[PDB]
């Protein structure tokens, strides 16, 4: 199915996420919180490590699987419990500790090595016992400040490191030949500004061995110049020299890299052939205004040296959404590609605002130097509520959520249709200063009203920022005999958007129907109470579409009471006489005494679950009739009608961890 | 900001391996300061530690002694100075000393400069290995030790027929003695006042000799000159930034 997740709101650490091709199942893995989030198949398929501290980096080890995630003074490694499987999974495996200082950048390397940097840049080993994998901190030295970036080649070239705001990158080679504990060699490599970027060309073929020359390292200076620094083994005689300058245009602010490798597997030979530049890797110069300029190097990796140089390809340009939503800073995990899925590239971003979005680009078209605009559309997107979520509000036309928690933390989200199914974008944040027990969207999302277990009824407004601009309020006497149960939007029996009369069941009866509206303040209306049914409301169920209909006539309230006496009662008003009257629709006798949860659709439908909780039992409101009947072994949690402008009504029956759908089925005259 | 916690890291990084050179370095610098054991050319020469005061080599010029082979036998040896392991020596002992003072010094300018300048004479030792000085040098040699130093070196090595002065082939990293034997002129090309009595260059008896001992404390000075090339570029980066 198109499922798409929102598994948690991504960190700003620059390693606060990492895509990784661990035996083609192109892993990734990102923090949020005090939660790990790996998407393994495809991204169809999701799991989540809790962990009790805020997760600063992840990496993900290409060769075996392995993530190593930092938090606070320590770090924890996971592995696939089965090392090979169609659907993997993570368990805890190993724990590392050296000292006081938070692991403020970590990564993965060749044979379970680390380079987990603090403020001393930690390198270790893992892999022991029959798999205890007890890990051996091989090195271990100081710096003159924390590390706010690290990178780790494999074999020989060893590690490099900056430090936050630094200009000169600390290159640690593996200066011993042999021994555990092997002493690093030291290269200053000067910038003449800050990095802002850096990472090592990739080149897996060379292992097992691993003793190989042209480890290029790629680094972005401060001063909108790429730099290309050439390695060699030459006995560690090489090299702390720039091999290659690319200085970016005053429009490009942003740089990445693809690798000779994606192209390799991405390719083919006879599609190779043009443009002709599977020699060296590639690299996209992208500015805010979209428009970006992909170019490849000359003998980037050549063993022996050569006059590298930068040779345009192609000169792009893709919407907003495919380069940045105005972000401040971008982190762009290494682009890999999308699993067998030949000549697409997994693209990702990182808009450390929330959200990182994953584009599939298609190669062949990028580098089309006979090309359009790019053809990058949005896959999926990933972010994640705030805290928790204590009750999710719809708004009647469906096109407006509002999550509410144990907290002041609530969320006005709008549905977004992204390439792959649907997934919700939120749009505001509804400051409140107590949890909010019941409340109601109109305007599309753009005017909210909501009461709070306090008993303040608030109106907010929300046109654009953030920021929800909180515009009129009140409060109730709160009586503490009689309470509210629900909040009714009662339309008016014209359509009307300056106010929206909304009535508080304050258990039974005693509607207050509060003319609500921004312009003006709230009011108060008298008429009416309805019949409680017994003095005593049970388990009151609102009645909506989720389709922008504006008819008036409608049943509002599908009220139950202990006995089975189900009955939908109408709405109306009259703004003039500042009094609404309640009128019961229908009044079905349903064969059930307790029920556990009651729901009813526009279209004169009516679901109950009974006492027990496995029945369901699904009723006509236009002929309390019941129409289906079934038995669940699990109790049905909760119930959920749709609908559309043709009659497409469909029951979603929530059960503990899966939720069922069910549709009508045309009576068949010649069968049952 | 400030770059010094780039000038104090040279503790944490330089003094950890201070040592390490320091005492390469003087291992090397021991053996050239100590007495140490040590047609075509006849016999052999021996250099003790700095100065070599033992030769024994002949020459076999074609165009030296009037055709005759110069057998410029040393007179059962006599003292000598060679200044091509002195300076070496001079050298290792002032990157000691430094390695010794300035390894605890207030001000890490003082610790860089003073392993600039140790390495600068590491690689000036390295090039004089690579080739011969400029007083040790055939065509400015005079010469030495071939016609006074040598017994009978006067007619050995300046025959009436033709002059057959020896000069030290020192551009294999190893001490070497040869000859080039020419006739008499002067009476541009041939020479102009070679040892009083320019002569045109007629024959050779070039031969190359290794140095058992000299060898090793080449390479292990070049390998030390490699490390404190790093180590100088590292010091001085933190100097440029601030």
């Amino acid at each position: 199915m198109s499922l798409n997740f929102l598994p948690g709101r991504p960190n700003a650490t620059p390693q606060t996420a990492c895509q990784a091709t661990w035996q083609n199942h192109t892993i990734f893995a990102y923090c949020s919180g005090n939660n790990l989030i790996i998407l393994t198949n495809k991204f169809t398929r999701l799991q989540t490590i809790y962990t009790q501290s805020d997760c600063t980096a992840v990496d993900i080890n290409s060769q075996n699987g392995f993530i190593a995630l930092s938090f606070h003074n320590r770090v924890l490694i996971y592995k696939p419990i089965h090392q090979i499987m169609q659907n993997p999974k993570w368990t805890q495996c190993c724990q590392l500790f050296h000292d006081d200082t938070p692991v403020n950048c970590l990564r993965w390397s060749s044979d379970n090595e680390l380079a987990i940097g603090s403020d001393f840049l930690s390198f270790w080993k893992i892999k022991d016992n029959f798999g205890v994998y007890q890990p051996i901190l091989q090195w271990n030295q100081k710096q003159p400040k924390p590390v706010y970036n690290v990178i780790i080649s494999q074999d020989s070239q060893l590690i490099v490191s900056i430090g936050k705001y630094d200009c000169n990158a600390k290159l640690w080679k593996r200066v011993s030949i042999v021994g555990e504990q092997a002493i690093f060699n030291l290269t200053m490599l000067p910038h003449p500004k800050p990095i802002t970027a850096m990472r090592w060309k990739k080149e897996p073929d060379q292992v097992s061995k691993n003793n190989t020359a042209s480890h290029a390292l790629y680094t972005l200076c401060e001063d909108k110049v790429l730099r290309i620094w050439s390695c060699f083994e030459m006995e560690k005689n090489h090299t702390v020299q720039i091999w290659g300058e690319v200085p970016l245009s005053p429009t490009q602010k942003f740089c990445v890299i693809i690798d000779n490798w994606i192209i390799r597997q991405t390719l083919s030979v006879k599609d190779s052939e043009i443009f002709d530049i599977s020699d060296s890797d590639i690299v996209i110069l992208g500015s805010m205004t979209g428009e970006m300029e992909v170019l490849a190097l000359n003998n980037l990796s050549q063993d022996p040296p050569k006059p590298m140089t930068k040779k345009t390809i192609s000169h792009k340009k893709v919407k907003k959404a495919t380069m940045l939503n105005d972000t401040r800073y971008l982190y762009l995990p290494e682009i890999q590609p999308y699993d067998n899925v030949k000549g697409k590239l997994s693209f990702l971003v990182h808009d450390l605002q929330g959200v990182i979005r994953h584009l599939l680009i298609d190669i062949l078209q990028l580098i089309n130097n006979k090309t359009e605009d790019l053809s990058a559309a949005l896959e999926h997107k990933f972010t994640g509520h705030n805290k928790s979520v204590q009750k999710l509000v719809r708004s009647s036309d469906g096109e407006a959520l509002l999550t509410t928690s144990r907290f002041s933390e609530n969320g006005v989200w709008y549905p977004q249709k992204l390439n792959h199914g649907v997934s919700l974008r939120l749009q505001n944040t509804i400051q409140t200063e107590s949890p909010i027990k019941f409340a109601v969207v109109h305007e599309l999302g753009k005017q909210v009203i909501c009461l709070l277990e306090n008993g303040a009824l608030q109106a907010w407004e929300c046109p654009t920022q953030k920021q929800s601009y909180l515009r009129v309020e009140t409060r109730l006497k709160e009586e503490k005999k009689i309470h509210p149960i629900v909040m009714l939007n009662t339309p008016e029996p014209k359509h009307s958007h300056e106010r929206h009369f909304t009535a508080l069941i304050f258990s039974d009866g005693s509607i207050k129907a509060f003319e609500v509206s921004l312009t003006r303040g709230i009011f108060e209306v008298k008429s009416d109470s309805l019949d409680i049914d017994g003095d005593d409301i049970y388990k009151i169920s609102i009645i909506d579409p989720v389709h922008q209909t504006f008819v008036s006539n409608r049943p509002l309230i599908s009220l139950i009471t202990k006995k089975g006496l189900t009955r939908t009662y109408k709405a109306i008003v009259n703004y003039n006489d500042r009094h609404v009257q309640w009128i019961k629709a229908c009044e079905i006798n349903t064969g059930i005494m307790n029920c556990t949860c009651i729901r009813g659709s526009s279209t004169g439908k009516l679901c109950i679950v009974n006492s027990t909780g496995k029945v369901m039992s699904l009723w006509d409101l236009n002929r309390g009739v019941l129409e289906y009947e079934e038995t669940f072994h699990n109790p049905i949690e909760d119930i959920d009608w749709t609908s559309t402008e043709y009659g497409q009504s469909i029951v979603s029956i929530g059960f503990t961890g899966y939720a069922l759908l069910y549709t009508q089925l045309r009576y068949d005259y010649t069968n049952n | 900001d400030a770059v010094k916690e780039c000038s104090w890291l040279i503790e944490e990084i330089v003094k950890p391996q201070l040592p390490n050179i320091i005492d390469n370095f003087s291992k090397c610098l021991e053996m050239l300061e100590s007495d140490q054991i040590f047609p075509t050319v006849k016999g052999v020469i021996t250099r003790q530690g700095q100065y070599i005061v033992d030769f024994h080599i002949v020459v076999r010029f074609p165009q030296f002694q009037r055709g005759k082979q110069v057998m410029f036998r040393m007179n059962t040896g006599l003292n000598f100075l060679l200044i091509q392991f002195s300076k070496i020596m001079t050298h290792l002992k002032n990157i000691l000393e430094i390695l010794n003072q300035l390894q605890v010094a207030t001000d890490v300018s003082e610790f860089v400069s003073k392993f600039g300048v140790a390495m600068e004479l590491l690689n000036h030792s390295l090039i004089l290995l690579q080739n011969p000085p400029r007083d040790l040098v055939f065509p400015e040699d005079n010469n030495f030790a071939m016609k006074e130093m040598f017994q009978d070196c006067y007619s050995v090595c300046e025959s009436t027929a033709h002059i057959l002065g020896l000069e030290l082939t020192l551009c294999r990293n190893e001490l070497c003695i040869e000859l080039r034997n020419l006739i008499k002129v002067t009476k541009l090309r041939r020479g102009v006042t070679f040892d009083n009595r320019v002569v045109m260059e007629c024959e050779k008896l070039i031969v190359s000799t290794s140095d058992p001992t000299l060898i090793s404390i080449s390479a292990k000075l070049n390998s030390l000159k490699a490390s404190m090339a790093n180590h100088q570029a590292n010091l001085v980066a933190s100097k440029q930034l601030s």
